[PDB]
């Protein structure tokens, strides 16, 4: 997707849909939740991790070195985040994209254009993770084939 | 009747490093360092360091003239001295065990200035007011530490000296002298007339010898003899002696102490405050749960650990657009 929401509110990542009903924006839970459950117990290892020897140059050369060595674990951390949570862009796209398939038009950008008519609790149903690709079948095929 | 994706976009603008790209923006990191500090050096939890404004810790303690004014206390959180602060030993020589009794003294609970030998009562036989040189110059006269004497021959005759002194106080005393190194044998006899002259200086914790060196060093502050200056702890109990047939620079004054455990020297121009922290530094103090900081190698009570990099910034979020 080839940007960021400046309006997204509750949360990292999410969902933006104008459907008959209304338009604007929310974010999950538990992907924004088990997130920050790996990051912050991340954040922590890594500095805990760096302490000092008992393993059983004044400190000039030493703190240089240590320094180096320290510099880098976030370097590092870093690195592994903005890929780990484009990771759960990703994600978040397929998991839709699987259950909606041939019911709704992969325009990218995250977005999808339903080509049947979905409304609350058939949205939320896709995002319990529970949708109805029978449901609403032929409410897609009919729409999806004047195009055609 | 879409259904979309997309993230957060920060109002926050702080940037973080990445292996292959360093400049990037996030919306979301954390500093590990600490950058800031108040700019002040203040009282170390409620108690003040001592400022010694153009005197360095030796004149001070030595009680050279320039320091005369100053201050006082009987305790002080750390000791800091300026980078303008000159006033050290004004009759050229060295002062030994200098860094050692630095640290004994950054850190004082009560600090009492008693005059162990008294001007008047204590040196019978021998010259207590001959004692200055033009190397100390006090209101543009010739003058000396205020807590030593130098001593010199009364008569034409310097006799032998012993004089003595048991702790009767209740903690260390810090007692100091020095050691006189004239610069020709025609020196050496004017001040103590005697020519075989010999210092000894004796306790529990301490027992030294001296030889002067008679010779001539280059003209400092005009003069081409050297002064050492020696210093010791006697004990609660303890005793201290001190023989001569010359070149002995006597205490008159001595300090009663008990320390801390050490803080530090704090050499920096900054200005103290009636301000308090836990964490003071030569550019100010710092108020941290902060894990580090690249403000200051040097570092006092409680605080974060010194680093040299520039900048430590995770990533709690990702990128924006
Ligand atoms: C106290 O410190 C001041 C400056 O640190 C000394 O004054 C300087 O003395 C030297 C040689 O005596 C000269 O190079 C400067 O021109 C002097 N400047 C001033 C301000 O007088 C002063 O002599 C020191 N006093 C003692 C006894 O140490
Ligand atoms: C700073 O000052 C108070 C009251 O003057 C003092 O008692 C306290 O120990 C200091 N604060 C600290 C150590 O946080
Ligand atoms: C800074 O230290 C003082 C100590 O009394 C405290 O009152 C204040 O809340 C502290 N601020 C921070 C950022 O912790």
């Amino acid at each position: 997707i080839e940007g960021g929401w400046t309006g997204m509110v509750d949360g990292w990542y999410g969902y933006h849909h104008q459907n008959e009903q209304g338009s604007g924006y929310a974010a999950d839970l538990k992907s924004t939740q088990n997130a920050i459950d790996e990051i912050t117990n991340k954040v922590n290892s890594v500095i805990e991790k760096m302490n000092t020897q008992f393993t059983a140059k004044v400190d000039d050369g030493f703190l240089d070195i240590w320094t180096y060595n320290a510099e880098l674990l976030v370097l590092l951390e870093n690195e592994r985040t903005l890929d780990y949570h484009d990771s759960n862009v990703k994600n978040l796209y397929e998991k839709v994209r699987s259950q909606l398939k041939n019911n709704a038009k992969e325009i990218g950008n995250g977005c999808f254009e339903f080509y049947h008519k979905c409304d609350n609790t058939c949205m939320e149903s896709v995002k319990n993770g529970t949708y109805d690709y029978p449901k609403y079948s032929e409410e897609a095929k009919l729409n999806r084939e004047e195009i055609d | 009747d879409t259904l979309c994706i997309g993230y957060h976009a920060n109002n926050s603008t702080d940037t973080v490093d990445t292996v292959l790209e360093k400049n990037v923006t996030v919306t979301h990191s954390v500093n590990l360092l600490e950058d800031k500090h108040n700019g002040k050096l203040c009282k170390l939890r409620g108690v003040a360091p001592l400022h010694l404004g153009k005197c360095n810790i030796a004149g001070w303690i030595l009680g050279n003239p320039e320091c005369e004014s100053l201050s006082t206390a009987s305790s002080w959180s750390y000791i800091v001295e300026t980078s303008s602060s000159d006033n050290g030993t004004c009759y050229p020589g060295d002062f030994i065990d200098y860094e050692e009794l630095r640290e004994q003294l950054s850190s004082v609970s009560s600090f009492e200035r008693f005059e162990i030998f008294p001007k008047t009562s204590s040196w019978p036989n021998h010259d207590s007011n001959k004692g200055v040189t033009a190397a100390c110059p006090h209101a543009g006269a010739k003058s000396f530490y205020k807590n030593l004497i130098w001593l010199v021959k009364k008569g034409n005759s310097y006799p032998k000296l012993s004089k003595s002194y048991i702790n009767d106080k209740g903690k260390e005393v810090l007692v100091l002298w020095g050691i006189h190194h004239p610069s020709t044998s025609a020196d050496q006899q004017s001040l103590y007339q005697n020519a075989d002259a010999y210092v000894f200086v004796g306790s529990s914790r301490y027992s030294k010898k001296f030889k002067p060196e008679i010779a001539i060093r280059p003209k400092v502050r005009d003069q081409e003899g050297r002064m050492n200056y020696y210093w010791t702890l006697v004990e609660p109990g303890d005793k201290i002696t001190f023989e001569a047939t010359g070149n002995l620079v006597v205490p008159r004054y001595a300090f009663a102490m008990e320390r801390n455990a050490g803080s530090g020297i704090i050499i920096s121009d900054t200005p103290v405050h009636d301000c308090n922290t836990t964490c003071q530094t030569p550019k100010g103090a710092i108020n941290t749960s902060l894990p580090f900081q690249n403000i200051h190698p040097i570092t006092i009570g409680k605080c974060p650990k010194y680093v040299k990099s520039t900048k430590l910034r995770l990533a709690t979020g990702l990128r924006n657009v």
